[PDB]
This record gives C-alpha cells, structure tokens and sequence, in this order.
C-alpha cells in the first residue's frame, strides 16, 4: 500500500465563509456561536438561545455547475455549498479538476438531516419532482460525481456525529487499497427544522446555557452548530500540497451498554485508539495532540478523557496537549470530525495550536488534568512536533479515529533562478476573482510554489471562466491586467521576421 | 457569482381552530361545571 | 429489551430488521451468542425516515426518545447494540 495524505480542504463554519476567517476566529478567541434568531425565533419552544450559524445560505453560481433556476430553487443548501466548497478545495491543492475527469475518485459525504426535502415535500398539489434530484440524500455524492465526472464510489453515509470522519475512513481504506487514486471526502450539517433541536433537548443533549464547556466543572450539554466541510484525499503522487499523511484510520462500535444505546462507552474508544497505534507502528510518545470529541457532557468527557490517559498516557513523560474545536464553533452533527480536521490542520500549518474557551476549572472526575498528563490548550502554543489524533464518538456508539503525521518541509534553499521575474495568470468568474487572485500572486511574489500551484489551476475554459488575467510578478514594472475572453477557440499564428 | 439569491426553508414551513380540553375532575379549574345538573345530568 | 413506550416511537423499519437480523443469524445454524464481542459489521441501505416525520410533527408533545429510535444512524446502531458487534455500523444511504 502507498501513502495517503490531504491535499486540499475548504469549508463554510460558523461565524466564517472561508477557512482563512475560521483560523482569525480560532486564534482571535471570538466565540462563533451567536445568539441572534436568523433561523427561527429566539427561544421558541424553550429552546437554546445560542447557536452556530453560517453567514448565508442562499448564494450559490447555479450557470457555472450547470443548474437551471427552477433546478436550483429546490436544491438542498448543503448541496449548493457543497458543491462550491468541493470545487475550491480540489484547487487548494493545486490541482485542476479537469485532470480529474474519467478517474476512480470516490466521493463520500456524511450526512444526518434532510430537512429541506420534507419542506418541499408538503403540498402534493403543486409540488415538483426535481426535488427528488435535489434534496435526495444519496444526491449529496452523486451530484457531485456527476459534475465532476468521477467513476468512483458515490456513498452517503449517516452514522450520527461521527459521519464525517466515518467518510473520511472509508476513503482512506479505498486509496490505501489502490481501488481509487482520490477521493472527496465531505460534511454538511444546516440547522433548518427547530423540531429537531427539541427532539434533541427533550432527549438531555443540549445544553440551557447553550455553550459547550469542553473539559469544564459546569459542563452541561453542547449546542447544534452548522457548517460544510470537504478535503481532497490522494495518493502521494498526484498530491502537490500535503497537510499531513493519515497513518492510519479506524472505527468500531461500541456493542452492548448497560447503561443504554446513548451512553458512551470508555473500554471501547482506548481498544480502538490502542489498535490503531499499535498497527500503525507509531510509539505513544510520538503523540503531541489530540482531538477529543469535547462535546461538554457530564458523563462523555469523563469517559473520552479516562480512555485517552488509559490509552496514550501510560508511559510518557511529558504532558499529552489536548483540545476540543467545539467549544469555539459549536457542534455540527454530521460534520463534528471534519470541523476538528480543519483546526488542526490550520494550527499545523500557521505553527500554533487553536486555543480553547470555556475553560476554567477541570473537571473533578479526571484525574489527568489534575496530575498534569493531559494539559487542555487554553493558550496559543508554538508546535514543537510530533503526531496528531482526531477522535470523533457518535450517540449510537461508532467511534473513529485517526493518527496524522504533519509536514515538515522547509523553504527551498534559495536558488540564482529565483531572482528571474516571473508570470502568474488568473481565471475567475467575476473580475473581483482575477483580482484576488493577483493581488494575492503579487503579495508572496518570492513564493514560488504557491505560484506554481496558482498557475496550475488557471487553464479553466472560457465558457467556466469568462474572465482572465495576469501579472508580470517581479518585474522592473507592469501592474495587473483583467479582460473578458470572447469566446470560441481562437487559432494561434506564426510570422517569422525577416 | 454570487448576484442571484435562492430559496432557502423558513421556519414556518414546516409543521408545528382552538381546541378546549372540558374536564370535570376536581383538580382540574372547570370543576365547577359538575354543579350545573339538569334533569339528573350534567 | 425495548420497553413499550419506546416501541411505539420506532421505525418499523428498525423492528422488523432487528426479527430478520436475528432470523438471518440462526438460518445460518450459528447462534447470535457466538458472535457477541466479536468485530462483526452492520451495513444497511435505508432511504427514508418518514417515521421521523410523523413523529416530530408536534413541538409540544413529542417525546426525545424517536430520536434514538427513529434516526437513520439507528438502523444500523441498534443492531450492533443488541447483538453486541464491535465491528463498523454504517447507514449507506445510494438510492436503489
């Protein structure tokens, strides 16, 4: 088997469009989880105050995918932002989708609602059926499939709160098998149905304060959080960015619980977490950080935290930093491990660790924190290195999780040719797009990589992109320079001086 | 491109002709309708 | 062990799966015993939870336990809880 590694990953979390505004919320300590009542009114039904919301739901480029208006009126909103956040994180690796087209790429997509098709679904008298095609769970990898041309698996998976790194799992078995080069590995949660939120308060799952207090004395219940997530696994080969390398995955449920299907188990998650690090080959004095699940319940973080210091804290020496991305952003279901993904991610590539909120005392009934094994990341802490995992428990009891060896390349040795002026061209739907683009080409001018990558991913066709520029970086002069492309293939001519 | 904007559920789109619950029992507050019997029947 | 109250609030869907489940384990001469504890898997195919529908249509009445009973993870996590699987509990979800 060869190497699995992600090479690109875009989303829209709370409080943030891109994930450049999700790491400013990160390490600006500004809690995502707002209190305004954009989806439904405030309170309604006693329901938490507080929740994670995205910014709109209501953008989306219908011409450039191909969907017609009344098509586009009816499709799911996870499936729009979807399909966007699918296509800028193939590019976030700089790699052009049209490369992709007639390959074995699978997409799986880990999704626990599907509110907008019962909402479309209730007038049978002048109800359409392009809602079938739109709202459908199974469309929510199909579709994109079908844009993107993949001949790979198109699954949609629906364990609860642990979907998305279930998704994540299966693609790595399926690249680390050789039955697929890549894979689209996705998450979407959208808070629409306020029923749901009671089914969920009624059951004891959330929180009044609606806070989710990882790790804290008062932690109480944790508060439903939305957001969409996707990352492009592939193999070493094809990849020209690498977050990290997955050294191995895994999941298991947890069985038979006296307690009940919804208490969470402890023996089950140290067996899994054991069985991984001992399969993988990696030491448990390798470990410098790990994503525990941190949904802030009064009996899951006990037990999460008592099976990690079991598992990983036996025999080493120095603390073990762990931390919760729930208690900046919320908690989206399905999409619970690709949110903790992405902050890791982040944190590894800007050198620091996310801090974490709502932290004050440890809880009582875990006697690492006390001792001083596990250490809770309540500061920005440069990385001194090491391996990562990612830990993400559902209520039914599947558990996953994962170990991620970072990267440590360096910056290039300078080079004479580096000091050589050089071109960077930009395509984009709009001239804001090309402007972006360039202005970004001309701030890391001495970058030549993520130049490469941008010059990579700038062969769109006219008829995608009706807009190009371009910008002579380095230069004794030349600014930037955007024109619409007419259309139609244009012949290219010589003529040889005399 | 992000000129268009498109239909996204509301809330009142999905569920949630006053209905009056008559109870005689005596811990319920229409008790006092047992005392107005006519003819042998309430 | 699904007391009545909460056999009302579940998918018919789950009961009769878990009566096929149990039924397919003996018609392959195997007790369910034998299999507890082990990495045995649940896979299942489900596209619909109309159950879930008709029964949080009313705020000020339901109750929380049609979540744990009537959500789509649940086809397959509560197979895995009653015959004891350690192995993964998936709910594909490709039409047809």
């Amino acid at each position: 088997p060869e190497e699995v590694v992600i090479a690109g990953m875009s989303g829209k979390l709370p409080e943030s469009e891109n994930l450049q505004e999700f790491w400013d919320n990160l390490i600006g300590g500004v809690d995502m989880v707002t209190d305004d009542d954009r989806r439904w009114k405030a309170g309604l039904y006693g329901l938490p105050r507080r929740s994670g919301k995205l910014k709109d739901l209501s953008r989306f480029d219908a011409s450039f995918f191909g969907v017609h208006p009344k098509q586009a009126h009816t499709m799911d909103p996870q499936l729009r932002l979807l399909l966007e956040v699918t296509y800028e994180a193939i590019v976030d690796g700089g790699i052009n989708p049209d490369s992709l087209r007639g390959t074995h790429t699978g997409v799986w997509v880990g999704v626990s609602g599907s509110e907008t098709s019962e909402a479309l679904s209730r007038d049978p008298e002048t109800l359409v059926g392009y809602s079938m095609v739109g709202c459908q769970r199974a469309m929510m990898a199909n579709r994109l499939s079908f844009f993107f041309d993949f001949r790979g698996p198109s699954i949609a998976l629906d364990t609860a709160c642990s979907s998305s790194l279930m998704a994540l799992q299966n693609a790595y078995q399926a690249i680390h098998s050789g039955q697929c080069p890549a894979a689209i590995v996705g998450g979407i949660n959208v808070l629409l149905k306020p029923n749901t939120s009671v089914q969920f308060l009624r059951l004891g799952m959330l929180s009044p304060e609606g806070t989710c207090k990882a790790f804290d004395t008062a932690g109480n219940g944790y508060c439903r959080s939305e957001g969409v997530v996707a990352v492009l696994l592939t193999k070493k080969s094809l990849a020209r960015r690498v977050y990290a390398t997955i050294l191995n995955a895994g999941t298991n449920t947890d069985g038979f619980k006296e307690q009940g299907v919804t208490f969470p188990s402890g023996d089950i998650q140290e067996q899994l977490i054991r069985s991984l690090y001992q399969s993988a080959g990696v030491a448990p004095e390798s470990f410098e950080y790990i994503e525990a699940h941190g949904t802030g319940t009064k009996v899951g973080d006990p037990q999460e935290l008592n099976g990690i210091t079991r598992a990983l804290c036996a025999t080493r020496q120095e603390p073990l930093l762990i931390g919760s991305t729930k208690s900046n952003m919320g908690h989206p279901e399905p999409a619970s491990g690709l949110a903790a993904l992405a902050k890791v991610l982040l944190s590894l590539e800007h050198g620091l660790w996310a801090p974490n909120l709502h932290f004050h005392s440890p809880n009582p009934e875990i006697p690492a924190l006390l001792d001083g094994r596990l250490q809770v990341v309540d500061q920005p802490l440069p990385v001194r290195g090491g391996n990562v995992g990612i830990n993400s428990f559902g209520f039914g009891g599947s558990n996953v999780h994962i170990i991620l060896r970072p990267n440590t390349q360096p910056p290039p040795a300078p080079a004479p040719h580096a000091t050589l002026p050089r071109l960077l061209r930009a395509s984009g739907r709009t001239p804001e797009a090309v402007q972006k683009l360039l202005e970004q080409g001309l701030r890391h001018s001495q970058d030549l990589a993520f130049l490469s990558m941008l010059n990579d991913i700038a062969a769109v066709p006219a008829t995608a992109m009706p807009f190009r520029g371009y910008a002579v970086l380095g230069g004794e002069r030349g600014g930037p320079e955007v024109q619409q492309v007419p259309a139609g293939e244009r012949p290219l001519w010589f003529i040889c001086s005399g | 491109d992000h000129s268009l904007a498109w239909d996204v559920p509301a809330a009142e789109d999905f569920p949630n002709a006053a209905i009056y619950n008559i109870d005689t029992s005596s811990e319920s507050p229409d008790h006092y309708l047992v005392d107005h019997t006519l003819d042998g029947r309430v």
